[PDB]
């Protein structure tokens, strides 16, 4: 009577490591298993499985692993610890349009050369976000010397955000929501093995989701608790609203020698004149969209509710704006301008950039971003919101932001990893 | 057919014909280590098993009628109901409770066995 | 007599006498992960043989006598040249485009009489 | 009963029917490097023994009886002696000096008989 | 005739690599194995087993294994080279205890800041056995500045000995002697099989063995070759002594900036008096325990032989002394007050401290020890002493040790390691 089986398709919720494929960068070079030209996905017919993207261990994966390519990145890089001097700063006056006036600083110092005995005056533009004044009213210093040690990305390692898929080793699997109108949780029909998933670019930004997928019908509102105002809410959009940013100054660079083999690249003068650098967001698109959201919203807090978006609470600069890495910058836009309505030609958005960056959330290694010569231009899909509910006949939603993980979970939300287990037995009516 | 874990919504009686389909998927030093490490548990996971099967006389079988009687506690279903209405999935937790008693019996009637057919040597 | 791959250049009938001889020699930390992955890949190698062997009806065996025909149109020889005349360096490359045909043969071949032998228990 | 090598100082006819014990308990990157070392040998040296099994035609078999006859210059001693009086580990030590000669005598009457058995199909 | 039996519980002396396991330290965190919570011995009856515990290299594996853990504990710590200066030295006179009169100096140096253009007057305490006298009389400079380079040890990570189990790989076991009166070498029944050894607390200390296991039953001596003088004589206690150490001085601590995110942690002013740091051993325990070492000594060397106890030879201070760490401060007391007797209230032993440390015997690697604030109370079991012979109808013993390896040999003493040999053949009445 007991038969044994092997090769029985079974399987159990599973945590591993998965590795990366895909198809000078800082994330993913050579350390990566080229892509199956012709990757599978298989539909299982009949079968209804648990998904719960709250929960799932691919998104703690892919934070650990890019943070640690990151650091790999860095590794091999000039350090600018002689930079940590005092600096005599006066101000850019040259040609400045009124709305950036104070926010370049000329600045001179006395830096090594490559002889130990010789110094040299050196100078270069700051943006006013990076330095510190102390004291003598010209003196100043960086803002990370009284808290950390900066090193300088080496300029020839790209940040573009490459896509990587990830790969469940043999004896596991990943299984794939395809239910369309799928919230995060819950059981859901239509599910399909894959080999790896899609890829996934490990765009980082607050507020607003860049080049990200898209829904497939609707616009959807997920949220690990809607009814919990300290959680966010993740809104994916099933049209992309174009969003075009630029840094319109010819700036120029400069490579300044600090050592046997290294060099500092310091941002030189600026031909033509000062402009602000700033984000064009179409107007009618914009309201369409939040016009979708909103429909969305009155699901969970009542069609005859009022509301209302606002801007950001206050907070530091990395969470109160729009942060995001373009052309090799880092811009931080001022997004009040798309969140100040009740209920639902283009929009301005003033972007600041800083030089310095202190990556997530850490403290301790800072980096340096050299200049970009030339002007900057992106052109970018917005795909989605990160939203917080300010909380009786009305509803604000605030933009949100400043923790990574959020923006990873809403491209894996759609799939989960289990461990098959191919053994079984069952009665049969036959006997050895 | 169907490709790997294609027939899991089906039958018990209509899969357990694709036992070959998911036998056969069985198979920076800090990054090498993680892939090794993948690697090496697969092997291991795999082997483990086939050990088992080997000392319940299953060597090399993907279908292996033992001598050990079904006991109706560990779940009172007729074959009708067992082969042609429930799936794998769905007989894999009715009897989760019951594996390691299974288990346990098959590896006795093993050694009984292997000691029968040396006395008939 | 001779030893690993001695008999590569023997004729096929000459040689298969020798299988345990290649069956046998099968089996700073970045110089220690290459070295492991040297050796992690040679276990799965030999595993994937073996499996292949295990859904072929062929586990544990260096000879296996299958109950598949042999069709003529992969190679039309008579038994004297291919196992008098030919090395299996030779062969080898004679039939590589049927390979994969005749692997899929024998699996199925393999699925059909394992049912075979529940039914009649 | 007993767990892993409880049976070590049991007689030889005593032990032998706690196979399935040991048979089961066989199964910073500069740590990790020598855990995954570590795991590496258990499986080939979990291999080798496997191989061997396999080519003298005793894959899957805890206890397997071959067709060598046994030369009394190996141990000219009795059944009552070997099985009732002494332990695993003695006779272990009584034959060391002779064990590569047995071995490679299964190895040979293996193919003997597996050639045999083609010829009769 | 020949029958193949495949599980046969039959092994080897084998020689293999263990891993580690235990249920911010200096040792084992992150890269051990969690322990088992139910772990698994198994008597074996009728065995017999050779054991020799002084060419055990479960030894050797610790020792590697401890050393290399530590260095990768100060791997990430700062460096202290800024502090390789000319210090201007005088003494502390304030309130000192005459027995420590010229212990304590407080220098004054140039040290460097944060910005690469200032430096800073600074000043902190310093032991004498810190500093060397140069040329200017008040002028010193680091022990360690001709020969080495000194990091920092992180104060966040602990040197408490947190105990560790080592572990087989499947295919070997461990083998436990659990005969009592294991002298250990030759043969001993009642073995059993092990999953893991007890957990061992990795303690670095000279001449007492403090905090580790006791005898069963009576004090035993244990020696590679009790005739051979150049040999060392471990001796292990059936009973504790307790030792009562402390430091009692309210130090207080003070950071250092000394570079862009690094600090430099220097020992203050201290508030209230000087006094000298010291343990206290009870007398009637100690005279007691000396007396069972006694008797089993006689064993070996006459019952009508005279028994000599004196204090150490001379050589280097980590020699000489009871060296151990204990509230993260290191200590060196002076055991002349246990070790002079013949044959056989309390008593002090007078410590000094040290700041920098040179652990084992290299050279090269020195580490400063950060100073701990308040006042260090630390509470101990001696369990044993290492002792050497000097030397026709007396014997002299002295205190020895400097080589850490006897400190586990005297726990790892009871374990083997052995290799799985599970095929075998012999012959059965039966034919294929
Ligand atoms: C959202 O997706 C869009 C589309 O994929 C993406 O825009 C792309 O950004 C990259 C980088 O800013 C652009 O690539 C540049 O194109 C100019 C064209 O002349 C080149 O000159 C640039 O070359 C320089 O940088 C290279 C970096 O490796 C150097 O190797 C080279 O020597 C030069 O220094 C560079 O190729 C790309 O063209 C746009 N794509 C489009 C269609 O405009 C956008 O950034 C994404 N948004 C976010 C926030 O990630
Ligand atoms: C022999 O064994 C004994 C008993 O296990 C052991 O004594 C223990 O020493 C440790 C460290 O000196 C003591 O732990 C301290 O207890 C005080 C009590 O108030 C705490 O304040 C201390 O906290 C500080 O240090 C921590 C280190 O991680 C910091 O995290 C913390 O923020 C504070 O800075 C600390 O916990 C422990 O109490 C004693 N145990 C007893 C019973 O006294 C002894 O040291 C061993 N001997 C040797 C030589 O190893
Ligand atoms: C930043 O300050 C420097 C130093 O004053 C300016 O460069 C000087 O410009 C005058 C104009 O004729 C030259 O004569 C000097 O020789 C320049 N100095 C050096 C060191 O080259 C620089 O133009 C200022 N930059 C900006 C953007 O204001
Ligand atoms: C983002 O842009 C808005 C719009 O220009 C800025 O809003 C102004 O903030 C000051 C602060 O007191 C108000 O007095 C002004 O009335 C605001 N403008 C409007 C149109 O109301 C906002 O400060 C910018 N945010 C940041 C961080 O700079
Ligand atoms: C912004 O979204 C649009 C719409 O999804 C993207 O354009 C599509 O890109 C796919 C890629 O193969 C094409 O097949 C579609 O035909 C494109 N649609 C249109 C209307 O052209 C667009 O590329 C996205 N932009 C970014 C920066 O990713
Ligand atoms: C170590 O030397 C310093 C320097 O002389 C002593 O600190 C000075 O104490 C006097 C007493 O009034 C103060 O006026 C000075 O301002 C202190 N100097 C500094 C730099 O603070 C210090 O007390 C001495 N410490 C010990 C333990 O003797
Ligand atoms: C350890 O303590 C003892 C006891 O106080 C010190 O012994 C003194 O050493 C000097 C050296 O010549 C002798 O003259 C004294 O007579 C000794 N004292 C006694 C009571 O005999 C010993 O020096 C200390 N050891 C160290 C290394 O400081
Ligand atoms: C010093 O030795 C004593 C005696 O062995 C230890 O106290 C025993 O600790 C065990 C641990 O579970 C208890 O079960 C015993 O009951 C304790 N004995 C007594 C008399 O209380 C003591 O902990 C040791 N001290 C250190 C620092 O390890
Ligand atoms: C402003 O731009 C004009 C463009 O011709 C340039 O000539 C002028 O020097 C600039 N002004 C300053 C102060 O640099
Ligand atoms: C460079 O060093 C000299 C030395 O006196 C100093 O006067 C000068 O101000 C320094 N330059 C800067 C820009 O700090
Ligand atoms: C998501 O769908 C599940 C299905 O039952 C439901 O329970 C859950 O509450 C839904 N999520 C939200 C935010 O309502
Ligand atoms: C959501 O948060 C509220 C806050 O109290 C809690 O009561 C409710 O149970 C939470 N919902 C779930 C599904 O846990
Ligand atoms: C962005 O640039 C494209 C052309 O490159 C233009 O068609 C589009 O309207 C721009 N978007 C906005 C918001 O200005
Ligand atoms: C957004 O769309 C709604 C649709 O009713 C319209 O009333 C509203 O004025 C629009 N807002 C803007 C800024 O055009
Ligand atoms: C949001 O708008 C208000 C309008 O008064 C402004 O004061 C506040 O600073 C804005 N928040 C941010 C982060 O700009
Ligand atoms: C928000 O909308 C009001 C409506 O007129 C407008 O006055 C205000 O300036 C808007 N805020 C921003 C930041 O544009
Ligand atoms: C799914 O259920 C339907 C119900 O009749 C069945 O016909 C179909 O074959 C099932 N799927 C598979 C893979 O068998
Ligand atoms: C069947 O199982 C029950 C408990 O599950 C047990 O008591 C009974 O004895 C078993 N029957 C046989 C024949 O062993
Ligand atoms: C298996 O154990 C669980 C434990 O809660 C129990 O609920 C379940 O009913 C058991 N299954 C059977 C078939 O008895
Ligand atoms: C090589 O060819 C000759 C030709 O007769 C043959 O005799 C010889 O045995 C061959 N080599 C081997 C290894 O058989
Ligand atoms: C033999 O192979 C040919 C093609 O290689 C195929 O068409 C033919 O049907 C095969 N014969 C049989 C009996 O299957
Ligand atoms: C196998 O395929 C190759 C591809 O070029 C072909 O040339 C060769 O003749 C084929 N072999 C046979 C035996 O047909
Ligand atoms: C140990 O020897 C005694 C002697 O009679 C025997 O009875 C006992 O069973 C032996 N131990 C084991 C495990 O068999
Ligand atoms: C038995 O072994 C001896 C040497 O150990 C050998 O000379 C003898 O020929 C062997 N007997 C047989 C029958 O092979
Ligand atoms: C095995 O070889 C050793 C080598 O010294 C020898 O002493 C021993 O007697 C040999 N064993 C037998 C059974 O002859
Ligand atoms: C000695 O201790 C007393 C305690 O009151 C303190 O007031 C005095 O200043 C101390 N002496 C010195 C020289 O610091
Ligand atoms: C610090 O540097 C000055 C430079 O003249 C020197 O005079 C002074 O003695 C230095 N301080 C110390 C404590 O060495
Ligand atoms: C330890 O016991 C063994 C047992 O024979 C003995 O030979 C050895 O000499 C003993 N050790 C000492 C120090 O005497
Ligand atoms: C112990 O050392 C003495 C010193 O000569 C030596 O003669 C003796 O043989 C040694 N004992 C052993 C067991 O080796
Ligand atoms: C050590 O301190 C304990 C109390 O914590 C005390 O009972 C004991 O006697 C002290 N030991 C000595 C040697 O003073
Ligand atoms: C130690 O104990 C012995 C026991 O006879 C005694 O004679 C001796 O005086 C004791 N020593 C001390 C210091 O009390
Ligand atoms: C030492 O004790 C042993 C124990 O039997 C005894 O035989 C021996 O004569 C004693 N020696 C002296 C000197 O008393
Ligand atoms: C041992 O005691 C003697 C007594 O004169 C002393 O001179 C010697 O220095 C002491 N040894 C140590 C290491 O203190
Ligand atoms: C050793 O004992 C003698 C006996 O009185 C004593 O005078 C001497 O001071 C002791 N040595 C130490 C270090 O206490």
């Amino acid at each position: 009577w007991v038969t044994v089986y092997y090769g029985v398709p079974v399987w159990k919720d599973a945590e591993t490591t998965l590795f990366c494929a895909s198809d000078h960068n800082v994330w993913a070079t050579h350390a990566c298993v080229p892509t199956d030209p012709n990757p599978q996905e298989i539909h299982l017919e009949n079968v209804t499985e648990e998904f719960n993207m709250w929960k799932n261990n691919m998104v703690e994966q892919m934070h650990t692993d890019i943070i640690s390519l990151w650091d790999q990145s860095l590794k091999p890089c000039v350090k600018l610890t002689p930079l940590c001097v005092t600096l005599q700063c006066t101000n850019v006056t040259n040609n400045i349009t009124d709305d950036m006036r104070g926010e370049l600083k000329n600045c001179s110092f006395n830096m090594t050369t490559e002889l130990r005995d010789k110094k040299q005056k050196v100078y270069s533009l700051f943006y006013r976000l990076d330095v510190v004044q102390i004291n003598s009213n010209k003196e100043y210093r960086l803002i990370n010397c009284n808290t950390s040690a900066i090193t300088q990305a080496c300029p020839k390692v790209s940040f573009e955000p490459i896509p990587i898929h990830y790969c469940a080793p043999a004896g596991f699997a990943i299984l794939k929501c395809k239910d369309k109108k799928f919230n995060g949780t819950g059981p859901c029909p239509s599910v399909s093995t894959v080999q790896c998933t899609h890829g996934i670019k490990p765009v980082v930004s607050t507020q607003l989701l860049l080049n990200g997928s898209l829904a497939e019908e609707e616009v959807m509102i997920r949220s690990e608790n809607i009814t919990n105002n300290a959680k966010n809410i993740l809104v994916q959009f099933n049209t992309p609203v174009q969003i075009n940013c630029t840094r319109p100054n010819n700036n120029t660079r400069k490579s300044i020698r600090i050592g046997p083999g290294q060099a500092f690249y310091a941002t030189g003068d600026i031909i033509g004149d000062i402009r602000q650098a700033h984000c064009n967001v179409s107007k009618a698109t914009w309201n369409e969209t939040l016009g979708k959201v909103v429909k969305q919203l009155r699901k969970h807090f009542g069609n005859n509710t009022i509301i209302r978006f606002a801007n950001s609470s206050g907070g530091d600069l990395e969470v109160t704006t729009h942060s995001f890495n373009c052309g090799g910058e880092f811009f931080y836009c001022n997004t009040s301008g798309l969140f100040n309505s009740t209920w639902i030609d283009s929009i301005t958005l003033p972007c600041r950039i800083k030089q310095i960056i202190n990556m997530w959330q850490r403290i301790g290694q800072a980096m340096y971003a050299p200049p970009i010569q030339g002007v900057i231009r992106c052109v970018s899909n917005i795909t989605g919101l990160i939203l917080t509910r300010d909380g009786s006949t009305t509803e604000t939603f605030r933009p949100g932001g400043g923790d990574m993980r959020d923006n990873w979970r809403s491209e894996l939300y759609k799939y989960k990893v289990v461990k098959i287990e191919p053994l079984g037995v069952a009665p049969t009516r036959c006997k050895r | 057919f169907l490709g790997f874990l294609g027939a899991a919504g089906s039958t018990m009686g209509a899969a357990s014909m694709t036992l070959t389909v998911q036998a056969r998927n069985l198979l920076l030093t800090v990054w090498g280590i993680k892939q090794l490490q993948a690697r090496v548990l697969a092997v291991e996971r795999y082997l483990r098993d086939q050990q088992l099967l080997g000392i319940w006389g299953c060597s090399g079988k993907l279908i292996c009628c033992t001598n050990v009687p079904w006991n109706s506690s560990w779940s009172n279903r007729n074959l009708s109901e067992i082969w042609d209405n429930m799936t794998w999935l769905q007989w894999d937790k009715e009897i989760s409770n019951y594996t390691q008693i299974i288990y346990g019996l098959l590896e006795e009637s093993q050694n009984q066995q292997e000691k029968n057919e040396q006395d008939l040597l």
